RNA sequence: CCCGGCGAGGGGAGUGAAAAAGAACCUGAAACCGUGUACGUACAAGCAGUGGGAGCACGCUUAGGCGUGUGACUGCGUACC
RNA sequence: GUAACGGGGCUAAACCAUGCACCGAAGCUGCGGCAGCGACGCUUAUGCGUUGUUGGGUAGGGGAGCGUUCUGUAAGCCUGCGAAGGUGUGCUGUGAGGCAUGCUGGAGGUAUCAGAAGUGCGAAUGCUGACAUAAGUAACGAUAAAGCGGGUGAAAAGCCC
């Protein structure tokens, strides 16, 4: 055998809610201080085509970015599932690790309202 | 003619044009140094120190380079007592060429 | 009856030093057959000191 | 995760055997014996770096005593003569002089005589 | 030209074979064959076959004139060992090593 | 800089003659072992034989004090059964008188190869004249 | 194609980028066993080293000797857990 | 086996008393360097200039590091103009170690900062595989016995007649 064999162990830590929310407040403030955050009103496209999405990101001069929405669009999520450097998410489903990892973050203004309401 | 002097807490006999390794000094590379604490000058006829530090005696020397010596090992070991250490050391040296001998 | 330490390569050489082969290098040539053989021993061709035996 | 040990073990063993080249037999070939003799070599190194000073000083004193008795005086009276003549020449340089230039040593002896009497 | 011949997995101890090889290391080929012929051992038989193979390989594949030829290099490395059981008394058993050798003979002219 | 060490292909050795008419054994072998080892030369070196060659003659006429002519006993053992052999001083004088000088010098000299090699430089004879005139020997006074 | 016993095994040719990848087959360490060269050893004793150091043989050059391999001789010196 | 100074050896080289020298250790001092603890000023232990002081150490307490495997950084970097592993050399630091490269090898390795450990072996008459040792030593298995000519065959005391 092994001298001390391994067991299926849960590595789930416990995160305090205020610590989590303060980390997110600080992480977005540091994104703004790094000038890595852009806010617009509308961001969508009415066809499920990665060609159109990549052309729009070229027109916006964007390479490794993070999309967040007010509410979620069928074609927008379909157009960036297959794009590795781009993740499209609802404003509820956020993580600080992907808030760091992607080079710039772009936000719907309704999503900004939902985030600032959700943090308070 | 040869000279005997005191440099690094260690006395040294030298002739004129000889290269001598010594301890570390704060002097630069191309700077000329002097020594007025000479103990002995000799020829067919010699002049030694009676009391130390020869009157007219001076040694002019030129620093050539600085460096660190050959690395040596330090091993400490107590048998049967569960204790051993090891260390390493290199000693800083300055190489000089002895230019001038004067009395 | 058995040892208490392990012997060496050097001891093994010092013991095997004399256990080494000495060749003959002293061969004799038959006059008649024009071949060589051991001294006092016959050829494969039935010759010894010139004269003749079986030569099978 | 599981970690294997071969490369790092081979590195340490190879380093000790590198330090133990030129030793007799298993002292050069076998870790369990070479690792002892390198540590013992460290002990003897740590000792003999001190003992060089004693051994060379008694060599120097032997040569000075020999040359002083050649010039007609003892080592003890000679060193006392140098201390009363206020002479700070050490035994390394005095040994080198007493080998090479005899006449300089003879003059130093004469100064020690004049400082003694 | 150096010309190599060798015998792998010979059924005899390299200790026994080097006793034969130390006779003819450095000698000429004709005297070497004569010494092996009138030396009375199993390894001498084997190394005589190897040496005749070396002669023929040198004569055939490259430079001829056997008369200008000397035994130059010879070395007998040990080979793998067959590990057999020998039944001894009182139920115990002991390992048996049928020790083999790699016989290599290099022959050249000058 | 490196302090001098004598070199055995550079060693200038000399030859000496010691009269041993009536001298003291220990005090003589003192000076003998000194001159043989090379404690008198300023280019002494502890691992190089830097001494000189010494010829001592009239080795039968060495003096000792007290009753050591009678009571001082030289012992040696063979290696055998009870093989201890003793001999007095005058027994060594009658048997072989050079043995006294040779054993005393060998005892004063170190143990080992360099001791035996510098012991080789000691030549002792019982008479007054010798067969070593070709080396130009100088008289040692003591 | 050759030696060898219509063998085992091997030297050439040859395939292949590679045969010191030739079926015991990628890489091929160490123990152990050989071969060649250099140096030392056949009046000299002991944890086999360390420190000093003569000689020998190579490799560098500012050409003074710094570097390596060896270690005659000598002080000290009774392994590890 | 002398064997009751370590020895040689000594009528001083022994003993009593006196003086001046000298040797003699990793102690003390001189030089050059490292670290800790203070105490100081610019300044914030980031450091710099001194200066004082300390630095044998088992069980054992504390503080700081190196190296290996895997995860994120990593669809980035190195790599067939040659990676990991293997063998040598040179350089470097107090240290565990690191760096550059020759040769071998022939397709993978991973900076930096974090993170999780089956994480560092000489030992336990430890376990497994291999390899020496005595050593070419003892033995070759009932002391019922073998000798010769021919044949086969590369070669025959044993096989066949
Ligand atoms: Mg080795
Ligand atoms: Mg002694
Ligand atoms: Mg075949
Ligand atoms: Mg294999
Ligand atoms: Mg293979
Ligand atoms: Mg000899
Ligand atoms: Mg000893
Ligand atoms: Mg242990
Ligand atoms: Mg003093
Ligand atoms: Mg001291
Ligand atoms: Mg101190
Ligand atoms: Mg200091
Ligand atoms: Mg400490
Ligand atoms: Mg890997
Ligand atoms: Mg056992
Ligand atoms: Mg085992
Ligand atoms: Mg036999
Ligand atoms: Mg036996
Ligand atoms: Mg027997
Ligand atoms: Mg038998
Ligand atoms: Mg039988
Ligand atoms: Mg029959």
């Amino acid at each position: 055998g092994v001298t001390f064999a391994a067991r299926p162990q849960d590595h789930s830590q416990k995160v305090n809610k205020k610590m989590y929310r303060g980390a997110l407040k600080s992480i977005l403030s540091e994104l703004v201080r790094q000038d890595r955050l852009i806010v617009v009103e509308k961001f969508s496209v009415e066809a499920p085509k990665t060609k159109l999405l990549a052309q729009k990101l070229k027109d916006m001069a964007l390479e490794d970015v993070l999309i967040i929405t007010g509410e979620l669009d069928e074609n927008l999520f379909l157009a960036a599932r297959n794009l590795h450097k781009v993740d499209v998410r609802d404003a509820t489903g956020i993580d600080p690790v992907s808030l760091i990892a992607f080079d710039k973050v772009v936000m719907t203004a309704d999503a900004v309202k939902q985030v600032e309401e959700m943090l308070a | 003619m040869y000279a005997v002097f005191q440099s690094g807490g260690k006395q040294h006999r030298v002739s004129e044009g000889q290269t001598v390794r010594l301890e570390k000094l704060d002097i630069a590379t191309g700077e000329t140094v002097e020594f007025a604490e000479v103990l002995m000058i000799a020829n067919g006829e010699e002049v030694k120190i009676g009391v130390p530090f020869v009157d007219g005696g001076v040694i002019k020397a030129e620093v050539v380079a600085h460096g660190r010596g050959e690395k040596v090992k330090i091993v400490k070991f107590r048998r049967r007592k569960h204790y051993r250490k090891q260390q390493g050391h290199r000693q800083w040296f300055t190489d000089v060429k002895i230019t001038g001998i004067s009395a | 009856a058995v040892q208490q330490n392990k012997p060496t390569r050097s001891k093994r050489g010092m013991r095997r030093s004399h256990d080494a082969l000495t060749a003959v290098t002293s061969l004799s040539v038959d006059k008649t057959s024009g071949e060589k053989h051991l001294r006092h021993h016959i050829t494969a061709d039935g010759y010894y000191r010139g004269r003749k035996v079986i030569a099978k | 995760a599981r970690v294997k040990r071969g490369v790092i073990a081979r590195a340490r063993h190879k380093k000790i055997l590198k330090q133990a080249k030129g030793y007799y037999g298993a002292r050069s070939r076998v870790y369990r014996v070479a690792f002892q003799a390198v540590i013992k070599a460290g002990q003897y190194a740590y000792r003999d770096r001190r003992q060089r000073k004693r051994q060379f000083r008694q060599l120097w004193i032997a040569r000075i005593n020999a040359a002083a008795r050649q010039n007609g005086i003892s080592y003890s009276k000679f060193i006392n003569g140098l201390k009363k003549a206020s002479v700070e020449i050490d035994r390394k340089i005095l040994a080198d002089i007493a080998v090479f230039d005899k006449v300089a040593f003879t003059a130093l002896v004469e100064k020690a005589k004049a400082a003694l009497a | 030209m150096e010309t190599i011949a060798k015998h792998r997995h010979a059924r005899s101890s390299a200790q026994k074979v080097r006793l034969v090889a130390d006779l003819i290391r450095g000698k000429k080929v004709s005297q070497a064959l004569d010494i092996l012929t009138y030396t009375n051992k199993k390894a001498a038989v084997l190394v005589k076959k190897v040496l005749e193979s070396a002669i023929a390989n040198a004569e055939h594949n490259d430079g001829a004139d056997i008369d200008d030829l000397k035994v130059t290099k010879i070395f007998v490395d040990e080979g793998p060992s067959m590990k057999r059981i020998m039944p001894r008394a009182k139920g115990r058993a002991d390992r048996i090593l049928k020790r083999t050798s790699h016989i290599t003979v290099v022959v050249s002219d000058r | 800089m490196k302090t001098f060490t004598a070199k055995p292909e550079t060693v200038k050795r000399d030859w000496y003659v010691v009269d041993a008419t009536g001298k003291t054994l220990g005090r003589l072998a003192t000076e003998l072992a000194r001159r043989l080892r090379g404690k008198h030369k300023a280019e002494y070196t502890p691992h190089v034989d830097t001494g000189d060659y010494i010829i001592v003659l009239n080795a039968d006429k060495v003096a000792v004090t007290g009753n050591k002519r009678t009571d001082k006993v030289y012992y040696h053992h063979t290696g055998h059964i009870g093989g201890i052999k003793q001999a007095t001083f005058e027994e060594m004088i009658a048997r072989r008188p050079e043995r006294v000088i040779e054993i005393a010098v060998k005892g004063m000299l170190p143990k080992g190869p360099l001791g035996r090699a510098m012991f080789r430089k000691l030549k002792v004879y019982a008479g007054n004249e010798h067969n070593h005139a070709a080396q130009q020997p100088q008289v040692l006074d003591i």
